[PDB]
């Protein structure tokens, strides 16, 4: 009825929500809940501070403003964002039209009900495309919460310049956006119990750059005791666009653009703090290809060291981990080079690789042998003349390099160092009339299934005409996801109840057998996902660097 | 909070080190890291470590100390450490550091030999070291490509190989691998040499026993493993799988003797020779000790007629089985009131039943078949004893039924004591019972999923609450009818004393105001408050799943310690409250330059004593502070009273101590006073 909850900061009023589905029970939504103080004035480019208390009843019946951003085709990167996002900007735009620097708010979805009793698990979704845009408001956790009988939280953190600007020194340490996320988790741990949540069973999950955030949080000591499990969908801390390695370089470009480029880094930051946030956001700062300008940085505090070094040396706590990738992540990578015949020419193929080698492997001596070796491996020698097969393999190259290889590296190291690991490959999706008929599951295509969108039918954000199979698969994914959250095991406690997953137990991932779950209409457990191509990037190519 | 400041940490380097964010030291030296902290109230500091629970350098190391100290550090003690500092105000302060213990073990040098024109030898040099090692080869003189050197794949810089493509006479010399760690942390280089000669050859072995060796228990078996080639002279070593060699087995070295061999000694015994040349030679012998155990029979009524009972005009199978080591060598003999069989009664040695099971069938059962059947398993001319299984068939023989006697379906016991679960089975013969758990898939006291029992009793010596649940008992398929097992369930309650909340709570409140204390029971079997008893300073008081007490007026007469003794029918557990109107302790302010030298003369200095009041509005207002000053050296103390004007949460208070001898230190005890009296006192040591 009238959901009121008293927190450590004051009384909050929620709003009941019915779902467009007769089996799903209604949910309680708390929208626009402040979890930190406004990062304005002297608090810009500074860590978050706890929120101020209130003495009356605060309303949480609508989303709060989103963090400053410019997605109206303001030169955003399509290769990093999920296809559902880039292909529907008009609808997406409506979710971020109301902006403010005061944007540190989160949303809570509470189920109104099953089997085992006691405090319910909490799943915190971390959104992220390129660190420059987005909002948790885009992800309705109502179905996931109601169906799985878990609490779902979506978070809004400082984005782009305001959230990640760093001068490479003490003037601006960066990672403000990550600190907000940590702060949001703190708020959750301290107040979710008042909503019936279990602070001892907090699972963080996210897709894309959101997935990158999840992993970066697991490498920070600031996450100790905060949460117990993590789910990383199509995102790692090892990809080329997960971290900004030249923050100072881009910070000064921005300063020059706004007239703040002074010698002293401290005076430079103070100058930026005087500028209107809109002035900083509207600037054109293009990073290196396949990389980012403003984003998480290795500050030695929030992020103690290069994720690669930390993971190789097992310098991280043992969380329960679930991670995976989609069959055709890199659709947008080739979508732009496809001819009117849905194929790719041999010359275009060479060009793509050439651009690929130069951008990722900026080595002066030896790029030749590299390009040729890469072309050979991703050439289908059986049917080598087919421009369409060429398209598929090229797509695989980008997919393997940017998503599959880093994910396997993460899984291998996590399991090797004792972290319970589960791996998946998403080979299903719902094709809209906006994507090519030849495309496979692309980046972000698993989101609708994880959120249970098929159960409530097509939405404004996700207009695909979901089939019965989509509903069935969606139920399965939600069962696995929430099972992991409840027990750390995708198979417990809810069995998969024709349902093709009835007799399919998801075995734990290990570096020796590398078992993973093939998620599709014909699900089953396999071994060593794309082992050959994955090992090429992880073992041989690094060797060609000449050590 | 005006003056309250969030914690702030800073790591400092000490102890033995070498040569930014990382603390590199030599293995065996001593680590000393100090964590300097600031902020008010003074934050606490704990050094901890972050390591993958299940691999390599892992230790559980939580120390509450601003200094981390690891004496005689080791490889594994290395890793990433973080100093956490918190005080309640704001976000805890964290600082990270990587301790990089360094070392250089002794290098290992191995060599391998290898159309038909040129002979080629590979000299492989391996060493474990941090940092990654540098290799240098020499044959008296340093070698370059002028032969080939390189690092192979599947090596992280720990390995280099020297390839001698054409083995010319000058190459037959002493090769030495000299490995260096760049002398970082002042660590010396190390060398290993090998004598390459045209007689150099890998090891080779000859065994004095066959591939597989069968033996009887008690027999003494000795195995000679001798070298037949190898230069340098290889080292021979015996090994056993599963487990270790002894007892009753001694290795002279080459000679392996097993005395009075037992059946459990069976397995693989491997002799291996090594000389760091080529692949090590290994001879393997599989020793099998003979044995016969667990003779069992099965009564299988007519399957095709779907029967579960002996009925005239039906087929009746009487099977037989025994567990043996040379399983293929067993032979069964079926006797029937003596030893006979063609017509009607026939022999079958290998049906779908367990491996190597002899089973005779009785077609068209008949009163003439009612008798005592015996099966005898034996080894062809083996000294071991024979084994037998008797199985009486008669009108009385009948499949089994199982039930729970009386009302022991659910049996309750208190934790710790012994528990005895009971099922009773009926039938002729009575098969053993197999107990399993049903509510979950866990093991048992015996550590396995199921336990065998003939008396139908399941005994639990030290019963644990974990055992509390549902248990299944069912008839075996052996030593009786081979029929769908009969089942029956029993509940097991493991009672235990209650646990209440809060265990302790320090309650503060004004003098005239009231307060209510609740003691809640969370767990406890029975989950019911048998009785709740509130007590005050030892005396009992006067008086639902929980218990409540209301103190009408928090006065000096009513203020004290309340105890609620909640209890089930098995044990007692109590909450403990501390009720009073005492003010909280003052919080000394530590982050300021304090002393003031009196003209550097008269041996006098003065100290700027500073502090805050924790939760000033938690009780009656602070009137005055009692300040005590002792010099450590002497007992006598200078007592004074600071009068509070007024205060709010976070307001800093100050007081100068005018006359203090220049070199000695002093203790400072500061007590708040309210209408209730003296609050919680705090202490501190000041010094010039
Ligand atoms: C003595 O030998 C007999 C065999 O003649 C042993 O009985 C056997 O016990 C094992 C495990 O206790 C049974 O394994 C079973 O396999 C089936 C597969 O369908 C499974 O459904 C069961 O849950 C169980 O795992 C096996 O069937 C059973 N054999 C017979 C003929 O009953 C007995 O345990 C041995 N006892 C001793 C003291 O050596
Ligand atoms: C901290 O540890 C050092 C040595 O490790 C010891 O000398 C000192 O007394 C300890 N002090 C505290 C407050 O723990
Ligand atoms: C090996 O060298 C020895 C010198 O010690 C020489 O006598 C012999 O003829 C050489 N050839 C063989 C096959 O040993
Ligand atoms: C085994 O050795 C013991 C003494 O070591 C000896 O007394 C015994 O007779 C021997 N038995 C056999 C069967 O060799
Ligand atoms: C002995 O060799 C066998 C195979 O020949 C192997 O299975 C076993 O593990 C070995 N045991 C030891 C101790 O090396
Ligand atoms: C073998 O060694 C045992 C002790 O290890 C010794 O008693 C026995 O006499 C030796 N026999 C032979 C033939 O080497
Ligand atoms: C079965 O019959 C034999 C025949 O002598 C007898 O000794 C035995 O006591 C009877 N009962 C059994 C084997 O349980
Ligand atoms: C109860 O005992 C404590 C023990 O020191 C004492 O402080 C308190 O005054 C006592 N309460 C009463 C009412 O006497
Ligand atoms: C120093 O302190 C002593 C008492 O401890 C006092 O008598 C004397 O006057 C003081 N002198 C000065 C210069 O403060």
């Amino acid at each position: 009825v009238d959901p009121l909850v008293a927190t450590n900061f004051g009384k909050i009023r929620g709003i009941k929500k019915e779902l467009n589905n007769e089996i799903l029970g209604p949910v309680i939504q708390f929208l626009g809940v402040p979890y930190a103080a406004p990062p304005t004035g002297e608090r810009r480019f500074q860590p978050p501070e706890p929120p101020s208390p209130w003495s009356d009843i605060r309303n949480a019946t609508q989303f709060a403003p989103v963090c400053p951003q410019n997605i109206i085709d303001g030169r955003l990167p399509e290769v990093m964002l999920p296809v559902w996002f880039t292909n529907n900007l008009d609808v997406v735009s409506s979710y971020v039209q109301d902006q403010s620097e005061d944007c540190l708010y989160l949303n809570i979805y509470v189920p109104t009900e099953r089997d085992s009793g006691g405090p319910k698990p909490v799943m915190v979704y971390i959104h992220g495309g390129s660190y420059m845009e987005g909002t948790g408001n885009l992800y309705d956790g109502s179905v996931l919460a109601s169906y799985g009988n878990v609490i779902v939280i979506t978070v809004n953190y400082r984005l782009g310049v305001l959230g990640f600007l760093s001068t490479g020194d003490q003037a601006a340490k960066g990672n403000y956006g990550l600190l907000d996320l940590i702060q949001a988790l703190r708020w959750t741990s301290e107040n979710i119990g008042f909503f019936g949540g279990d602070p001892l069973r907090i699972t963080v999950f996210g897709s894309g750059a959101g997935g990158s955030c999840v992993n970066l949080l697991t490498l920070s000591h600031y996450s100790e005791g905060l949460f117990q499990r993590a789910i990383a969908q199509s995102g790692t801390a090892l990809s080329s666009w997960a971290v900004s390695f030249q923050p100072a370089k881009y910070a000064r470009m921005l300063a020059t653009k706004v007239g703040c480029n002074v010698s002293d880094t401290v005076e430079l930051v103070e100058c930026l703090q005087k500028k209107p946030y809109k002035e900083l956001v509207d600037q054109d700062i293009q990073p290196a290809r396949y990389h980012i300008a403003f984003g998480p940085v290795i500050d030695g505090d929030v992020i103690p060291d290069d994720p690669q070094i930390l993971m190789e040396q097992g310098e991280f706590l043992n969380y329960d981990i679930m991670l995976g990738v989609n069959q055709g992540e890199g659709l947008k990578f080739v979508e732009n080079i496809v001819d009117s015949d849905d194929g790719i020419s041999a010359s275009d193929f060479d060009f793509a690789v050439s651009n690929f080698v130069d951008n990722l492997y900026g080595y002066p001596e030896g790029k030749d042998v590299l390009r040729e070796t890469i072309k050979f491996m991703y050439t289908d020698w059986a049917d080598r003349h087919n421009p369409e097969t060429r398209r598929k393999t090229l797509l695989a190259l980008f997919t393997d390099h940017q998503w599959v290889a880093p994910a396997v590296a993460t899984a291998d190291l996590h399991s090797n160092f004792g972290s319970p690991t589960y791996f998946y490959a998403f080979y299903h999706h719902c094709q809209t009339d906006q994507v090519p008929a030849w495309a496979d599951a692309a980046h972000g295509d698993e989101v609708p299934y994880v959120l249970g969108i098929p159960m409530i039918g097509p939405t404004e954000l996700f207009p695909c005409n979901f089939s019965k199979n989509d509903v069935m698969l969606s139920a399965v994914v939600m069962t696995y996801w929430t099972n992991f959250a409840k027990t750390g095991d995708p198979n417990q406690p809810v069995p998969q109840d024709p349902n093709r997953f009835e007799e399919v137990a998801w075995t734990r991932y290990s570096q020796k057998d590398q078992l993973y779950l093939h998620i599709g209409l014909k699900p089953r457990v396999k071994e060593h996902y794309r082992a050959n191509k994955v090992n090429l990037w992880l073992e041989l190519v690094p060797h060609l660097h000449n050590l | 909070q005006g003056v309250y400041a969030p914690a702030q940490a800073q790591i400092i380097h000490a102890g033995q080190a070498c040569v930014e964010r990382v603390y590199t030291i030599r293995e065996g030296d001593t680590l000393v890291l100090q964590c300097l902290v600031t902020g008010h109230p003074r934050p606490q500091v704990r050094w901890t470590k972050t390591a993958g629970s299940a691999s390599d350098k892992f230790q559980e190391t939580s120390v509450l100390n601003e200094t981390l100290r690891i004496e005689k550090i080791q490889r594994l003690q290395g890793g990433r450490y973080y100093c956490k500092a918190e005080n309640g105000v704001g976000v805890p302060a964290i600082k990270s550091i990587r301790v990089d213990v360094q070392y250089l073990d002794e290098p290992v040098l191995t060599v391998h030999q290898t159309f038909y024109q040129e002979k080629t030898v590979f000299l492989r040099c391996t060493v474990n070291s941090n940092p990654p090692a540098r290799f240098i080869w020499k044959r008296g003189a340093e070698t370059l490509s002028h032969v080939d050197i390189y690092e192979p794949l599947y090596t992280q810089g720990e390995t280099k190989v020297l390839k001698l493509k054409n083995l010319r006479p000058q190459d037959y010399a002493s090769y030495t691998c000299q490995v260096s760690v760049r002398n970082v942390c002042s660590i010396p280089d190390k060398s290993i040499t090998f004598q390459l000669t045209n007689t150099t050859a890998p090891p080779a072995l000859k065994l004095s026993v066959n591939e597989t060796l069968v033996v009887n228990p008690g027999d003494n078996v000795t195995m000679q493993c001798s070298l037949t080639g190898g230069d340098p002279q290889p080292e021979v070593l015996w090994s056993h799988s599963p487990g270790p060699l002894p007892p009753n087995s001694l290795v002279q070295g080459g000679n392996l003797t097993i005395w009075r061999i037992r059946v459990e000694d069976s397995g693989y015994y491997n002799c291996t020779a090594i000389n760091n040349v080529g692949n090590p030679a290994k001879k393997t012998v599989n020793l099998l000790v003979r044995s016969m155990k667990n003779a069992t029979f099965q009564i299988t009524p007519d399957v095709i007629k779907e029967s579960e009972t002996i009925q005239l005009g039906q087929d009746l199978k009487l099977s037989c089985h025994v567990d043996a080591v040379p399983q293929e060598k067993v032979v069964y003999s079926w006797y029937k009131n003596g030893k006979p069989s063609d017509r009607l009664l026939i022999t079958r040695n290998d049906p779908e039943l367990p491996p190597v099971t002899c089973s005779l069938e009785i077609i068209d059962l008949r009163f003439s078949d009612y008798g005592t059947y015996l099966c005898v398993a034996t080894f062809q001319g083996a000294p071991i004893p024979d084994l037998s299984v008797e199985v009486n068939i008669s009108s009385e023989t009948v499949p089994p039924t199982i039930s729970v006697p009386k009302g022991q379906s659910t049996i309750t016991v208190r934790e710790g004591s012994r528990a005895e679960l009971q099922c009773e089975v009926r039938g002729k013969p009575k098969p053993p019972i197999i107990w399993s758990r049903v509510d979950k898939e866990t093991p048992m006291p015996s550590g396995t999923m199921t336990v065998e029992t003939y008396d139908g009793k399941l005994r639990l010596e030290s019963v644990s609450r974990d055992m509390s649940g549902t248990y299944k008992c069912q008839t075996a398929r052996y030593n009786g009818f081979n029929i769908r097992p009969r089942e029956a369930l029993v509940q097991l309650n493991v009672q235990f004393p209650p646990v209440v909340e809060p265990a302790f709570q320090d309650v503060r409140q004004g003098m005239g105001r009231s307060v209510t204390l609740r003691c809640t029971m969370l767990k406890g079997s029975p989950m019911k408050v048998a009785t709740s008893v509130w007590r005050f300073n030892g005396t009992l008081l006067a008086q639902q799943d929980y218990s409540e007490l209301k103190v009408d007026s928090v006065s000096r007469e009513t203020s004290g310690s309340y105890e609620c003794s909640i209890s089930n029918d098995v044990g007692v557990s109590a909450c403990l409250f501390q009720v009073s109107a005492k003010a909280y302790s003052p919080e000394f302010y530590y982050d300021t330059p304090n002393p003031t030298l009196s003209q550097k003369q008269s041996k006098n200095y003065s100290y700027i004593l500073q502090w805050t009041q924790k939760e000033p509005d938690a009780v009656d207002p602070i009137l005055k502070y009692r300040l005590e000053v002792r010099q450590l050296a002497q007992r006598n103390t200078i007592q004074t009273f600071i009068p509070v004007q007024k205060m709010e949460k976070g307001l800093l208070l100050e007081h100068i101590l005018p006359n203090l001898k220049v070199p000695q230190s002093y203790e400072v005890r500061l007590t708040p006073i309210t209408s209730f009296g003296a609050g919680d006192m705090a202490a501190r040591i000041i010094r010039y």
